[PDB]
């Protein structure tokens, strides 16, 4: 869910978009979001505002290897999801996820 | 106490959490043991996993113990700083022990406050989960039944405190045959985090609450009274607000004026209707009139303003009187504009 | 089974240490339990609880009670209510849950 | 949004709890029955021992129900104490609803929070020991899958309180082709327990979360996503 | 269906209501103790004022156990009022039984009663 890139910065998942900001860190945001996919003896350690930084430092201190990003030329990025261009199929939250695009288009994807 | 009568110096040591009433008083030995200060260091070395509970021999014989208190230092807090809590902690608590002497130990306020802050012991829970350390001063003696009449006063600093350590006092450990984990030892046989010593103090003679050796500079008091004679206080609980700004704050809710406001004291305001006329619609039901007057009732730490007859005709309002310390100094600095 | 009978326990994971929630329960009452020694994990809800009466009682205010009080627990809290006539002592719930101070936020943020 | 959509004043009704499901569908007299607002009243006057079941006829013609919660505490309370719970109660639970009605609903926070502490129906049970009653907001209208969708955010919000009202609710009511019991009915032959109105409301109108009338006053909401999307 | 479900002769008595959990996972013998039929009389022989409380081992190993119920009345009642309440009550409590174990259990209802 988090990635490092070339340039120093952190992107995060989140709002199914990789957003990312140098002044506001998004990771305890991230956190307090995902806290509902744990088992019910980890989420009362992720209350305490100490404890979620304690866990930013700790998420901090493991990415070692830069990754690059928009390395596919072919995928169309929305605000909620990736439009690909190859079948005209739209995909959305994991699945558009693995092609780490940073810009969009900056409205919503509506099939309707 | 003097020398004389002093033989509160033994150890009555438990071995197991919760141990059965009908055991103790039979003195079974695979429960309870009889130890010195020399012989109880040995037998912490020799077991490394013993676990053993400090505790008093008979409270009708020796009920001389140390003051002795506990602090759970947990919660969320970032500024965990040690140093500067600890030796402001000692103050508050220092000045409210003294003050209570005073009032009702007739001790001398400058004696008390002297031996107290002169010299003390502490501890340290290796445990960084949550940290719980114990604080006994040596010179200041006194019988365990002033401690539990003085369990009320120590819960309500507790409650409008500035320390989180004093804001986390544990005033449970103040009871009938009271237990104290002796240091250096485990609570359960499974969990390894003990109580380790903090330097100067090495020697176990002084981290025990029941090895009492009164030299000539130590200080004693007690309660005068019996136990069994206590008063409650007043339906105030002197702690939070000065009875007329209390009253004042009442009298802004209601827009009407109350006939009646000159005959409410300290005391009488719990059971006075407030007869009001209502020139205006009521501030509440926004009715034109009512058949009964309000009334005013103390629970919780807030005034319940409600109707009698059918309280379900009017509407209830709650009026907080904060309780915090600080909070009441900023509001009289905002006051003076 | 259990899955189709009840989602439900005595003592599901996520709640805090039994010693624990004894001693949030052990401070409402301002005075000492006599029988504390006969509680544990599996029969705190049927042991009745004699408390001695120095001070007044700080849930009802009165001086004495007639009967001991008695614990209960639903939905992940144990309620206090005193047996024998059910109108002299009120009502005192001890929540187990979590972080209050994220209860604050999360309805201060309901309000919108 | 044609006439029929706005207004139900038909009445589906069962007279047995675990009622089977193949005596629903085929819909005999002898379990289920329809009733309007008069009928209904005739027909608890001439049974004063009846045991009826409020439910919804059809689910995928009509969702558009009241909103309604249930509350069990076994525990007496005095009435000064019960009537700061329900301020609480209901200051919370407006609270709760509207911003769930904001943030996946797509609708307008203040005007739930106008049309819910307005005007709301309660009842009380004639039990002594236990205080227990069923409180359906008069004013406030949306389709079952919104409270199934609901359901999460109710359950979080009663185990995250000090009230002992709104820690009581009784949040496994939610669930698909829901049973409420009618005011004025017992559970079982063998019970005496019975709920019984409130003022002001005195017509029985005000007690059923089936009966849609969308007046002036009432506000609609409901999901825009469904509830195969929301994994 | 083996030998375990179709036998268990070991009895497990504590002696103090409430023992510590801490303490009867690690079966101290100062807490709790675990007796066979001869020697369980030996002992409450041997002690004049023990205090014992039958309990389940391992739950999730050996759930199997009999059919039991609790009666107390605080009221006193004669002999002969007594012996006609008994049946009835029995009566009344094996069509319970028997009644959920048909609907819910499968059980042979006239084999349960
Ligand atoms: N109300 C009470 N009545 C009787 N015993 C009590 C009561 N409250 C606490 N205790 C006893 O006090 C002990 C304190 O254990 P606890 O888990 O608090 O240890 P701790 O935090 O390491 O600190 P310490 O043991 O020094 O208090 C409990 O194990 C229990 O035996």
């Amino acid at each position: 869910s988090v990635l490092l890139t070339e340039r120093g910065d952190h992107i995060v998942w989140i709002n199914n978009s990789w957003k990312f900001n140098s002044e506001e860190p998004l990771i305890t945001k991230l956190i307090l979001s995902i806290r509902h996919q744990l088992p019910k003896e980890y989420s009362s350690e992720l209350l305490c505002p100490r404890k979620r930084k304690t866990v930013e430092a700790n998420i901090r201190d493991m990415l070692v290897d830069s990754v690059e990003t928009d390395t596919y030329p072919d995928k169309l990025p929305f605000k909620n999801g990736v439009l690909d261009l190859v079948d005209g199929m739209f995909y959305s939250g994991d699945d558009a996820k693995k092609y780490t695009c940073t810009v969009s288009t900056g409205f919503k994807f509506d099939d309707t | 106490m003097d020398a004389a009568i002093r033989g509160n110096d033994v150890i009555f040591v438990l071995k197991t959490i919760g141990v059965p009433s009908a055991c103790r008083q039979n003195e079974d030995p695979r429960f309870v043991e009889a130890f010195k200060c020399d012989e109880l260091e040995r037998y912490i070395d020799n077991n490394p996993e013993c676990t053993l509970f400090e505790s008093l021999r008979d409270e009708e014989a020796y009920s001389i113990v140390r003051i002795f208190m506990d602090v759970d230092l947990d919660a969320c807090l970032d500024e965990i700083d040690y140093l500067t809590a600890i030796q402001d902690f000692i103050i508050e608590v220092s000045n409210c022990v003294a003050r209570f002497a005073f009032t009702e130990c007739g001790a001398i306020h400058e004696n008390v406050i002297k031996s107290m802050r002169s010299n003390f012991s502490l501890t340290k829970s290796t445990n960084r989960d949550k940290t719980s350390f114990h604080i006994i001063f040596l010179d200041t003696y006194t019988t365990m039944d002033t401690l539990i009449a003085m369990k009320r006063t120590l819960l309500e600093l507790s409650r409008s405190s500035e320390n989180p350590l004093t804001r986390s006092i544990d005033t449970a450990v103040y009871r009938r045959k009271t237990t104290l984990r002796v240091v250096g030892t485990r609570k359960n046989p499974n969990c390894d985090t003990i109580h380790v010593m903090q330097p100067p103090h090495d020697n176990i003679e002084d981290y025990l609450f029941t090895y009492v050796d009164m030299n000539n500079n130590s200080y004693y008091f007690s309660l005068q009274r019996r136990l069994e004679d206590l008063v409650p206080d007043k339906l105030w609980e002197p702690g939070f607000i000065s009875f007329e700004d209390a009253i004042k704050r009442v009298s802004k809710i209601f827009i009407n004026s109350i006939i009646n406001f000159n005959d409410l004291d300290e005391n009488n305001f719990t059971t006075v209707p407030l007869v009001i006329d209502y020139v205006t619609p009521c501030a509440l039901c926004k009715k034109r009139s009512h058949k009964h007057p309000h009334q005013l009732s103390l629970e919780n730490g807030a005034i319940r303003i409600y109707k009698t007859g059918n309280p379900h005709s009017c509407k209830v309002k709650i009026v907080p009187l904060d309780g915090n310390k600080l909070f009441n100094i900023a509001q009289r600095i905002l006051d003076t504009n």
